[PDB]
Parts: structure tokens; sequence; C-alpha cells
């Protein structure tokens, strides 16, 4: 389905002092009844000479992908991309974390056949387990396990933080909270990191505080409420 | 009619035991061997399992288990039956064989394993 | 047993076939019934130009492969060959497997992007425009109307026009009503594009443009436990919407009790809050407002915050700002009576508001908004009527033509 209405755009750190015009001798000479194939957002490298130029597919007609044809309208549409978006290197994957190769294994069997295969669990009858506590020696890759285990999966991802919650003041976390989880629940699948639980939800003896008291009721309260089944 | 619930009576405030207010205490204690043959009995009706089952040996083995670590334990041998099965299904094709859908029975290696475990 | 493969616009598909001893006849049968594409539409080829051809006549010129009568087997054709099909129309090949969006990874939320994209309800303390001077003429004029004329039973609005300065302050000119039906606790402007034109075209030669809108709560409303209700404040957000001026500035004309027994009128002017603005561009607000619903909070499609409280309907004091309220007497005038009102406007009426200021020159005459669109709607609205309206903000002298065209319309020719 050759591209009709298809928009490239170059990189940055490849035009920085350019030889010059890139429509005229660096796109349509080596794309124009080339008929190469395209996706949207690949990086693809051409050659107009001695310098290298980094291009960046922003838009394409058909959105997915599509074929570099002669009924390609469109010049080097004037804006280079910037490294920025480079900057968020895709996160994390799963080959940013090693090491743990038992802990990754029952979190993926524990999250991602759920979310993934629900016929299992049906045939079987088995309630899957919701609930999930990573612990650790401090800065030891919780974070970046839970991180790799919910950006790999593909499901909805909410990351809700200890001190952020915290910082807000009495009367906004007990609805931040309510929010938080009716917002996740609405688009199951669904994951809900709460990192550093301990700073919202320490124990009893140890606070002795009345607003204290109050949020780990309410963070109580909604958790018994997660029975809804809705993939979170 | 009202019913409390708590953990160590000795926590509650001493002035709830007073007459007319809380005068009634049941204490709803670990169950023993035949307690948990039945929880289990009660737990396991929905799963498929193959005829292998020895729940008495279960409920012999299983000693200061409640009922909530019960569940949690069929819980823990549909899982292991699942995660047994799991090197031949793969998780790429969401279309798992029909046949092999219902071939998957828990037996009782799994349920000793879960209990190990 | 032969498969061919088969190039396309849309993409490429294969066929099996008995064998290269058919034709190009039994081919195009077999594409027929196989494909589902017509015999009319189908155009075979061996060159990869076919598919960049943009006319049945221009694909049926490749003859290579067009004639039905030709044998496949002198084409050389086998396992795996390759064949251009052309057809009328775009088509979806089927076979296509699931493609994810580009970018479309790590898709990280927080709490602070949920406030953020979720709309939330808050009353703006600070408004754009720190305070609006309304024309002294104009207001006592308006008053005048609801009072007498309506005894607020029958709500009237009208749009405000006037000039904007650079830190805001709005100095109103005129108000304009367009026709409208009137009721206890509605009022449905029934607006002439024609006439906003000439409206719009006036503040243009004046130097001046809508700066907000004005309506009264009869008495019931004002005994309500609110400063405007559902209607009046969606009207005011879709005007505001409309708009393009940031200083827009929604006006309450209300008939207050003092401690006394007095009944005093008063005008309240309040700026809504660019949440409101941004609640209606965004279609949260329902535009269907039933009887039954409560006046006192406003009617939104989907829940919002309001400020602490989680609540889908929402005060309509959140979206009002306290803006000062100031009295000036502008270059333009209100004694004649407003357009479109239950005292339709007249030539008998010109001629009594001609009259009645006769002493007044030419250009204070026709110092008026009300009489300058009574003109307009018998004069040229793209080159008379700017220029009437420039003359009449820099107070010029009129040009023979005009005051002369006016007295002969104004005294029965
Ligand atoms: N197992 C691991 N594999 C790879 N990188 C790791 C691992 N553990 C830690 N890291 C690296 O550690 C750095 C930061 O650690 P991080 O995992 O963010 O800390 P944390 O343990 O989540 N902190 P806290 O939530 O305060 O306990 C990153 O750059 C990770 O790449
Ligand atoms: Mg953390």
């Amino acid at each position: 389905k050759y591209g009709k209405r298809v928009h490239i755009l170059p990189v940055d750190d490849t035009v920085e002092g350019v030889t010059g015009n890139l429509f005229d001798a660096y796109l349509k000479p080596y794309f124009l009844e080339a008929y190469r194939p395209v996706r949207k957002g690949d990086l693809f490298l051409v050659r107009g000479g001695m310098r290298s130029v980094e291009f960046k597919v922003i838009e394409t007609d058909p959105a997915e992908y599509c074929v570099v044809a002669p009924d390609t309208e469109i010049f080097c549409e004037g804006e280079p991309v910037k490294r920025e978006d480079e900057e968020r290197l895709d996160d994390v994957g799963y080959d940013d974390v090693g090491g743990v190769r038992k802990q990754m294994a029952q979190i993926r069997e524990l999250v991602e056949l759920p979310l993934r295969h629900p016929q299992l669990f049906k045939s079987i009858g088995v309630k899957p387990p919701k609930g999930i506590l990573l612990y650790g020696p401090p800065g030891s890759g919780k974070t970046l396990i839970a991180r790799a285990v919910a950006n790999e999966t593909g499901a909805f991802f909410f990351c809700i933080n200890g001190p952020e919650i915290m910082s807000k003041l009495a009367g906004e976390s007990e609805s931040n909270l309510r929010k938080a989880f009716e917002e996740a629940e609405k688009n199951a699948p669904s994951i809900i990191f709460i990192d550093e639980i301990d700073s919202i939800a320490p124990k009893r003896e140890k606070t002795n505080g009345e607003v204290e008291r109050r949020i780990v009721s309410q963070l109580l309260t909604l958790m018994d409420g997660l029975k809804s089944r809705a993939h979170v | 009619i009202v019913m409390g619930a708590t953990n160590r009576p000795n926590s509650i405030d001493p002035a709830l035991r007073r007459f007319g207010r809380f005068d009634r205490e049941i204490d709803i204690g670990v169950p023993d061997e035949i307690g948990r043959l039945e929880v289990l009995r009660i737990h396991t009706k929905n799963m498929k399992l193959a005829e292998d089952v020895d729940l008495e040996r279960i409920s012999k083995d299983t000693h200061g288990y409640v009922g909530a670590d019960l569940a949690a334990l069929c819980t823990e041998a549909a899982l292991q039956c699942i995660r047994e099965k799991m090197d031949v299904i793969d998780l790429e094709d969401d279309s798992i064989d029909a046949e092999i859908l219902n071939s998957m029975a828990v037996t009782n290696e799994h349920f000793h394993t879960a209990l190990g475990n | 047993m032969m498969m061919l493969r088969i190039r396309s616009r849309d993409g490429l598909e294969r066929v099996t076939a008995e064998g290269a001893h058919i034709t190009v006849s039994q081919l195009k049968t077999l594409i027929a019934d196989q494909l589902q594409i017509p015999l009319h539409k189908q155009t075979l080829s061996t060159n990869r130009d076919l598919l960049l051809a943009k006319t049945p006549a221009d694909l049926l010129a490749f003859t290579d492969l067009t004639d039905p009568n030709l044998p496949l087997s002198s084409l050389n054709l086998g396992h795996g060959s390759m064949l251009y099909l052309a057809y009328d129309g775009e088509r979806s090949i089927p076979g296509a497997p699931p493609v994810t969006p580009a970018g479309s990874f790590g898709r990280k939320m927080t709490v602070d992007d949920l406030i953020a994209r979720q709309m939330r309800v808050t009353r703006q303390e600070t408004s754009h425009c720190d305070s609006v001077s309304f024309d002294r003429d104009a207001a006592n004029a308006f008053q005048h109307y609801v009072n007498e004329s309506l005894a607020f039973a029958v709500k009237r609005g009208g749009f405000m026009y006037g000039t904007v300065t650079e830190e805001g302050q709005v100095e109103v000119d005129f108000i304009y009503e367009p026709p409208q039906q009137g009721t206890e606790a509605n009022l449905i402007l029934m607006r002439d594009a024609d006439e906003e034109k000439r409206v719009d075209a006036i503040a243009m030669g004046l130097g001046m443009r809508r700066v907000g809108f004005i309506f009264n709560q009869t008495v019931v409303q004002d005994k309500t436990e609110y400063t405007l209700s559902n209607a009046e404040v969606l009207q005011a957000a879709e005007l505001h919407a409309e708009s393009e001026l940031k200083e827009w500035v929604t006006a309450v004309v209300k008939l207050e009790v003092n401690e006394d027994g007095g009944a005093d009128v008063h005008f309240e002017a309040f700026q809504m809050s660019d949440m409101c603005i941004r609640l209606f561009k965004e279609e949260w607000f329902e535009t269907e407002i039933m009887p039954d619903d409560d006046p006192k909070l406003s009617k939104m499609k989907k829940e919002v915050v309001v400020g602490v409280k989680d609540l889908k309907e929402v005060d309509n004091d959140f979206f009002l700002v306290l803006v000062r309220i100031l009295d000036h007497q502008g270059p333009l005038s209100s004694t004649f009576p407003i357009e479109n009102r239950s005292s339709r406007a007249t030539m008998r009426a010109l001629k009594t508001h001609l009259d009645r200021a006769k002493s007044l020159p030419l250009v204070k005459k026709m110092s008026d908004f009300h009489l300058l669109l009574f003109v307009a709607q018998f004069l040229d609205v793209s080159s008379d009527v700017p220029a009437l309206a420039e003359c009449v903000r820099l107070q010029s002298p009129v040009p023979e033509g005009y005051a002369l065209l006016i007295e002969s319309m104004a005294n029965t020719c």
C-alpha cells in the first residue's frame, strides 16, 4: 500500500554542518522509484555524498507502514529531530535487568501470565493472586524490575510514589489514591506500582499520627476492593 | 444484634466486656485434622483434579494451618500444575490448543510440592 | 498446480492455478473466482510500472498481459513467479498481521499526569480583566428596560462591546440584543447572521470588539442560592468560546433587596475562569439541561474534581471571578431603544429619538449603536457602515450624504 501523505525529516546530529540541500541530492535520488519499504519511526541512514544523514520517519499515510513511491509528495520538511528522541531510549526492556533469573521468573509467572493468558486459569479454576510485594536491600533493583516487567508486557501502567502522595496536604491524599485506583481499574489490564509503600503505610506503633492512620485506613479499604477481578 | 471481631480479646477496651454490651465471647481456634480435611474439600470443589488426590495425607501433614493458608496451598498447587505444563505452552501464541487446555489436571505430586513450598 | 504472485497497488497476494498451460483468460477467471475481483477491473502485466498508472486505459495500454488470449506458458511463468494486477479502487488485502504503532512503549502514567490530564474545577482568584467600565447611559437604559418593561419577570440578554486596554481593563460602549425569546429560567438567542455581521462591522468601524455578555436574573432566580444558573453559565461559556478575547465579562443584572425593603438594581460583572472555557471547548459540559436539573450545579458529561470534593455536578460560583465594576461616560449613548426588544424599533421611534436630541450635534445624534445598526439595516455593511462607525468614533463632521439619507428615511421620505 504505497504511501501518499508520507513525511520524512532528518536528525539534528547529522545535519550539523550539512553540505546543503537534501531534497534533490539525498532524499529524491535514493528514494524516488526505489520502492524501499518504510515504517513510521525508523531511523534510516542515507548518503548523498561523503556526509551520512540520518532520517526519522515522522508520519506516513497509511500510518503504520508503506513504500516510498513517486506518489510520495513530501520534501525535507524543515525541522530536524533532536537527539532528545533517543533520550527516552525506549525506557527499559529485559536485557537491562540482569543478575536475577528466579525472582524475575516468579514475577513473570504472577504478572505476564494472568494478563496474557486467562484461559489457563479459567480452565483450572484457580483465582490468581493480585498483591505482590517486592523487597530487598535498598538500591538492589526493585523499581527497575517492576519497570522491566510492566513495560515489556505492554499493559497499562500506573506508578504511584510514596513521598509524592505524602507531600500533598491533608484531605488530598485520600482523594488522590481513590482517583488513581478508579482510573487504573477503568483501563484493564492494569498494573499499579506503589513505590516506597513503607512511607505511606508504616507500622502503626511507630507513627501514632492521625493523618497517617487515616491514609492507612483509606489504603486498606481501597485494597480490599480490588476483588472486581478486572486485571488490576 | 452486634457481632464484634478481633484477634486478642485482651487488646480490646476493657470497658466493652461489661454486662449488656459484649457478654458472649467465642474462640474460633485453629482447626484439627478433620477441620483441615473439610476446609480442603470445600476449597477444591471447583478445581480440576485427578483421582490420585490424597486429601487425607495433605490434611495430616499440614499442622498449624488455618483456612486462609489452606486456600493459599490449593492456589499454589494449581499454579505449580500450570508451571509444569508451561514448558510446552508458548506465550507468543494466545491460541492455546483446546485439547491442551483440557488435558491439565492437578495430581497428588503437585499438592506435595506446593505443601513443601 | 502452480503458484503465482500477484502484485497490486494495495500490496501482494498469491493465486494457485492448474498450470502454465492455461491462457490469460483462464487466469483472470480464476482471479475473479478466488479474490472476488470483477473481470472488468482486472488488468495483468509483467512490468512494475503498471501499478504506477492512474487510468484503466493506461492499464490496458500494457498489452504484454492485457490480452486474455495469450497463453501463460509462453511467458515462462513458474513457481513463485511475479505478476502485476491493477484494478479500479483501493482494497484492503486480507491476512494482515497486527502491527503496533510507533512510539507506543512505556506508557508510564503518574499521579501528577492524572492531575494535569483529568479536568478539575477551581475558582480563579484574579481574572485577566482587572476591571470593566460600563457606559452610564447604556447601563441606565438597560436597567430601566429590565426593571420597568420586564419587572424582572422575563430574562433579557445582550452582547457587550467595547475597547480592551493593555492591562486588561475594558470600557463598555454598548450592548447588542439579538432576536431572542426569554422566559423565567431560560433565554434562547435566535442570533441572526446578517445582524451579527453588521454589529461586528460597526464595532470594527468604532474601533472596538466583543468584550462580554450581559443578562438579567428574575426575582425567583435572585432568591435562589447561586450567582448564575447552569443555563446562564453554559450560554456565557459558549459565547466566550465563540469569542477570541481573553477579557470576556459575564454581567448579571439583579434586583437586590436591601435591609430596608427597597429594591435596587445592581450590575455584577464577573469574568468566567479559563477552567470553564477549557471545560466547554473540550465538550465536557452538557448542553442538554432538563427542568428537573438543579440550577445550583452545572452539568458535565464526565466527572471532575470540584476543588477538594469529587462531584460531577459543579456549583456555578466555582466558575466566576469577581471583577471590579466601573462607570464612565463614553463617546456612545444608548438613549435609543435597543433592537429586538419587546418594543420593536421602528421609524417613528427613530424620529422621536432624533427630535429628543435635536439640540445635540448630528454626530452626537448618531452616537448610538442601536441607531447605527438600524441605519445599517439599510446601508452597505462592507463600506458605508464602517465609514459611518468611524465617523461616529472620531466625532468628525458627518458627510452630507449620510445625514441627508438618515433624515430622509427618518421623515417618511
Ligand atoms: N539487577 C540489576 N540489573 C541491572 N541494573 C541494575 C540492577 N540492580 C540495580 N541496577 C541499576 O541500579 C541503578 C538504580 O537502581 P534502582 O533499581 O533504580 O534502585 P532501587 O533499588 O529501585 N531504589 P529504592 O526504590 O529507593 O530501593 C540503575 O541504573 C539500574 O540499572
Ligand atoms: Mg523504589
